[PDB]
């Protein structure tokens, strides 16, 4: 089964800056690859689907980007509200998998 | 609408076995499945199995240990997992999630914390906390009220209602001897209050037991 | 309207409705096999259109029992509607054929 | 039962056979040869239907001289067997468009 | 020829616990690994086929996973009738091939 390897599993980053998540696949899987927000104590929440596909609520300051084994989700000027974990999960394979979560530090 | 509805929680005792439900609201397709997703405290998330309502049809992660079972009903839109045998390893929150069939969770339920304790149910004494006579006060005040005394987790703390959410912060709980306890805290500008109310609302879930707690001066 | 055009008409009905519940089946069959990847609805009617036509990228196909079989029964049925369309148009140039005599 | 009808349904008996006889001696011709993966029977009998219907999606294919000649035999038993059903449909329906005349 | 690596050689757990057994192959060989069993001066013992599919007649406390290139092998709370040498052939591609062995100690 597809193995999602999240590093770091920590970010830093200052207000307002750019920051970037990155998700590596264990095998090639094209863009099946979507991403998902859960705040403290919230339930996961998805903010990008194939690797790069806008979802509709979600501030465009959200963006993805990869295919194959590399993924990066990015945040244009971070703030306060995107403190969260993150996770990226794949479908182009059964079974569906999780990558491990990074965690977003400000 | 909340697109998943399931239950806060739910006390199991070790060998015991309970069945979680999810019931769908909104558009539902023949090509909808319902999946189930493990998270233990302070861990990721875990795919446990899915279903397609449509059909009946389940499968689940073979990584690791079966411990559940799952069904739905298409009359009632409800999908259900049976949990059984249960030890501490199997307390965690229990998600369930919609896929229509295109890979990815569009939707997830606020999820069940389940806890596998030979403990007691037991609600929370909620109590207010108010500044004290000689306590100065600047533009704003600080109020709060503590939540002890429960078992199991969780405990849901609003204030206002919810339309007091800014300046809002409850910490997590710590176990002591079988109960739980924590406190909320809440900021209004220090003009505000008394003259406005400001109330704290407890809701304990495994009790079925929603109570309200309005914060107001010392004598 | 003769029965070789209905034959046809008809085979191309069946043929969509062979897709659609190709498409449904074959997801349904290969959930659960670790690897398989004919597992989403929008790739599988696709995957299910190049099997039909035997253009067969891959791409994507089936790995347990059943999704072969369901992958058999939409090659069969996508061969025999096209071949039902050649027939057709055979007995249509052959009548014409025996006027412009 | 008219001729058209019989050579069909004995084009798909015989392809059946050649399905079965092809799934054994491809195992048989390709066990033996490193790498060879068309080395089991169920994965070959569902390789011989892929290559009788011309999809050739691949998932599975021969590597030896023999396995190869026996993938020929398949392809062309399949070709041909369609082909017969296909000018069955044909002679059936210029048939009954001369009694619509 | 497709190589089986099995590591570690020897597993060490205590009784009615958890424990896996890992095999990578050299290259993807979707599910086609199977397990066997072998006690002391006996004779191997087919456990699970194809990565994950039971075999009449073991117990349940067995089961298998994986996909690819890496498979596990798992005992829910292992006892003692279990300790043995366990190997992984595969079938994926010609000529079969067996794994080096892991051996359970208590
Ligand atoms: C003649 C038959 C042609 C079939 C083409 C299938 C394309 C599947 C696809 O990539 O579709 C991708 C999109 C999502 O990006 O799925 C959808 O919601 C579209 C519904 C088919
Ligand atoms: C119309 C022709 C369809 C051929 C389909 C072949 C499927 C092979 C297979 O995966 O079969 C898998 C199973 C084992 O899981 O093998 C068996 O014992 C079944 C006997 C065919
Ligand atoms: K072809
Ligand atoms: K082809
Ligand atoms: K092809
Ligand atoms: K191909
Ligand atoms: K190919
Ligand atoms: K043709």
């Amino acid at each position: 089964d597809i193995l999602l390897t999240q590093s770091p599993a920590i970010l830093s980053v200052s207000p307002g800056e750019r920051v970037s998540f990155s998700c590596r696949a264990s095998q090639s899987i094209g863009t099946d690859i979507h991403w998902y927000q859960q705040r403290t104590n919230g339930s996961p929440r998805l903010l990008i689907k194939y690797a790069s596909e806008s979802i509709s609520g979600i501030p465009s300051r959200f963006s993805g980007s990869g295919s194959g084994t590399d993924f990066t989700l990015s945040i244009n000027s971070v703030e306060s509200e995107d403190i969260a974990n993150y996770y990226c999960q794949q479908s182009n394979r059964w079974p569906f998998t999780f990558g491990s979560g990074t965690k977003l530090e400000i | 609408q909340v697109q998943l509805q399931q239950p806060g929680a739910e006390l199991v005792k070790p060998g015991a076995s309970v069945k979680l439900s999810c019931k769908a609201s909104g558009y539902t397709f023949t090509s909808d499945w319902i999946h189930w997703v493990k998270q233990r405290p302070g861990h990721g998330l875990e795919w446990i199995g899915e279903i397609i309502p449509s059909y009946g049809r389940a499968n689940y992660n073979e990584k690791i240990q079966k411990k559940a079972t799952l069904t739905a009903d298409k009359s009632s839109s409800t999908a259900f997992m049976q949990l059984s045998s249960l030890t501490s390893e199997d307390s965690a929150v229990y998600y369930c999630a919609r896929e229509r069939g295109d890979g990815y969770f569009a939707v997830w339920g606020a999820g069940t914390t389940v806890t596998v304790s030979s403990a007691k149910t037991t609600p929370p004494s909620v109590y207010p906390l108010a500044p004290g006579s000689a306590a100065q006060t600047n533009s704003m005040v600080t109020l709060g009220c503590l939540v002890k005394g429960y078992f199991p987790e969780p405990v849901t703390v609003t204030w206002n209602s919810g339309s007091l959410s800014s300046g809002v912060h409850t910490f997590p709980a710590v176990l002591q001897s079988d109960l739980y306890t924590l406190s909320s805290s809440v900021t209004v500008p220090s003009s505000s209050w008394p003259s406005e109310t400001v109330t704290c609302n407890v809701a304990h879930p495994a009790s079925s037991t929603k109570v309200d707690k309005k914060i107001v001066p010392r004598d | 309207s003769a029965l070789h055009w209905r034959a046809a008409g008809a085979a191309t009905v069946l043929l969509v409705i062979v897709l659609l519940a190709g498409s449904y089946l074959a997801v349904l069959a290969e959930r659960g096999a670790p690897g398989a990847q004919l597992i989403t609805y929008p790739r599988a009617l696709w995957w299910a259109c190049e099997t039909a036509t035997t253009v067969g990228y891959x791409d994507l196909y089936p790995v347990t029992l059943w999704g072969r079989l369901v992958a058999v029964v939409v090659m069969v049925a996508g061969i025999t509607s096209f071949g039902l369309v050649t027939a057709a148009l055979a007995t249509w140039f052959v009548g014409r054929e025996q006027e412009r005599r």
